């Protein structure tokens, strides 16, 4: 569970983020594409070569989910019930690829904001995003 | 892929009492009902809402069937699973697009089922090395992909 | 989420077990043990041949603590709660050897209750599984 | 390894630019710190209560160094991994206990600690490449456990 520590310092990140939430979120995917090429077969109707517009505009997607996450971060459940329908009964990513993507996002993170990626910071991020995948995998059975 | 000479001798006896047709439709099956998600790759095999509906159509059990012969033809060559499963790499990564982790989740499923089947007779040494013949063919099924 | 059916599938199949828990249990931990050797690592300081009292021992603990789980289905959380603390706080188990046992699990009930362990149920008890999984592991961080 | 050319030059290139003592000890702090429950093998090393006692614990930085001078010598083996790392694998697994989960974890709190070093330099296809080399080491280490 989040802890009003870890709370704030999800808060405290996703907003140095800022408007570069787009271009972390297609860096992330970009990332998650080469280290994990397995996780491609997600997305057989993309140009994954590099810059594709593709990328991009679902990159911008994802953060726009995960910034609406966090400003609702007490009520995530609600907050994504349709993103969590939509993988469930539709896109049916299986449950390990979450890990993969995430471990992908905090890399960018880490590599973007380096005064502000701290041990503590690293943590309540990795909680963070393993409550959204178990929030957006809550529904597939 | 670590079988020694006793785990080779025990999978082979007791694949030889399998009914292939029979236990590839049940494990097929049993992945689409407890694996739901699974079901992303047969949206033409019609009816998969119930697991009645799952485990009796005619299409998954000659998917499974189909599934099976090519593992059984895989348990004759322990020696060369990635030799023997490379076209079928190529395929289910290229064309099919299906996330290896579907093989590991088979796998598991086909010990169950196995388990179900034989009793007693499927004993923890027995599970042990048909836990490595799966995770091995998992791999050599996954090898191909890029 | 277990639903209805879920609770009927998993109350029966646990009911046909009976008073074969503790065997049951001991046999699910030496599938482990032989299947998945990495888990041993847990277990330094018992002896773990076959027919070992210390894992005769232990099988009837893990049965008798899922025995309660199913007495209390829908109050799972707050009756495994000094088993969560214990394992978050003591045991330290990585989360992903939950996963291993719980298929030893089944593949044990398989393994004995041929007419029970239809498709619905095998199912039924994956979830149960998972979901007893996710509460003794929710207070690791 | 499964390496290719470009990569183990990227790996290599890289890891020239790495100061072990301060890596060493940030990864593993990190480790204790994200994943609570590996301070498990370390309850002699001190106050683990809070980072701040994680991070500036003498005995869990020097620990750090220890252990990635032994992941940097291994760099120069990775053509055979697994010969390199036999006798640390066996001391892993029958002395120290250790769950080769774990290696898996550091692996990846190692990349975010290159990532938060080398900003702009640890490119997608550079960090492919570590990503190649980490799972590589785990594996290594866990291959003599039994
Ligand atoms: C961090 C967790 C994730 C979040 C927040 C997330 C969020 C989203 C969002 C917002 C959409 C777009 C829905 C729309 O168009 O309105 C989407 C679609 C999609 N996601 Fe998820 N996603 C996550 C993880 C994953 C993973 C791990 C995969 C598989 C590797 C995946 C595969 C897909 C696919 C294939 C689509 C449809 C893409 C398309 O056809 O445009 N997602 N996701
Ligand atoms: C033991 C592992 C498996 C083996 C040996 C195996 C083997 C095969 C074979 C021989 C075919 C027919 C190839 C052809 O049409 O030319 C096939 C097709 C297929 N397989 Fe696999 N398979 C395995 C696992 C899986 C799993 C786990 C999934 C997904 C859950 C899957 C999805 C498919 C799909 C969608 C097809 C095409 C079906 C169609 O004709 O529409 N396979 N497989
Ligand atoms: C189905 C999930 C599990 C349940 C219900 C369960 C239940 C229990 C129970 C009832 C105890 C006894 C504590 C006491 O003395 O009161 C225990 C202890 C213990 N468990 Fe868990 N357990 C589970 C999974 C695991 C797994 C996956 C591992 C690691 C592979 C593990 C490792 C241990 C260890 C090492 C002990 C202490 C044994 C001893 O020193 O006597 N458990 N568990
Ligand atoms: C990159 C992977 C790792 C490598 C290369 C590595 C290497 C080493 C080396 C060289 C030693 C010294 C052994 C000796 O003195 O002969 C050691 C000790 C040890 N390692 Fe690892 N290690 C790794 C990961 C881990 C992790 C993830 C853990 C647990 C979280 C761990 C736990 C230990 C422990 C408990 C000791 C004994 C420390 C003591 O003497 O108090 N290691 N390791």
């Amino acid at each position: 569970v989040l802890s009003p520590a870890d709370k704030t310092n999800v808060k405290a990140a996703w907003g140095k983020v800022g408007a570069h939430a787009g271009e972390y979120g297609a860096e992330a995917l970009e990332r998650m594409f080469l280290s994990f090429p397995t996780t491609k077969t997600y997305f057989p109707h993309f140009d994954l070569s590099h810059g594709s517009a593709q990328v991009k505009g679902h990159g911008k997607k994802v953060a726009d989910a995960l910034t609406n996450a966090v400003a609702h971060v007490d009520d995530m459940p609600n907050a994504l019930s349709a993103l969590s329908d939509l993988h469930a009964h539709k896109l049916r990513v299986d449950p390990v690829n979450f890990k993969l993507l995430s471990h992908c996002l905090l890399v960018t993170l880490a590599a973007h904001l380096p005064a502000e990626f701290t041990p503590a910071v690293h943590a309540s991020l990795d909680k963070f995003l393993a409550s959204v995948s178990t929030v957006l995998t809550s529904k597939y059975r | 892929m670590h079988l020694t000479p006793e785990e080779k001798s025990a999978v082979t006896a007791l694949w030889g009492k399998v009914n292939v047709d029979e236990v590839g439709g049940e494990a097929l099956g049993r992945l689409l009902v407890v694996y739901p998600w699974t079901q992303r790759f047969f949206e033409s095999f019609g009816d998969l809402s119930t697991p009645d509906a799952v485990m009796g159509n005619p299409k998954v059990k000659a998917h499974g069937k189909k599934v099976l012969g090519a593992f059984s033809d895989g348990l004759a060559h322990l020696d060369n699973l990635k030799g023997t499963f490379a076209t079928l790499s190529e395929l289910h990564c290229d064309k099919l697009h299906v996330d290896p982790e579907n093989f590991r989740l088979l796998g598991n499923v086909l010990v169950c089922v196995l388990a179900h089947h034989f009793g007693k007779e499927f004993t923890p040494p027995v599970q042990a090395a048909y836990q490595k013949v799966v995770a091995g063919v998992a791999n050599a099924l996954a090898h191909k992909y890029h």
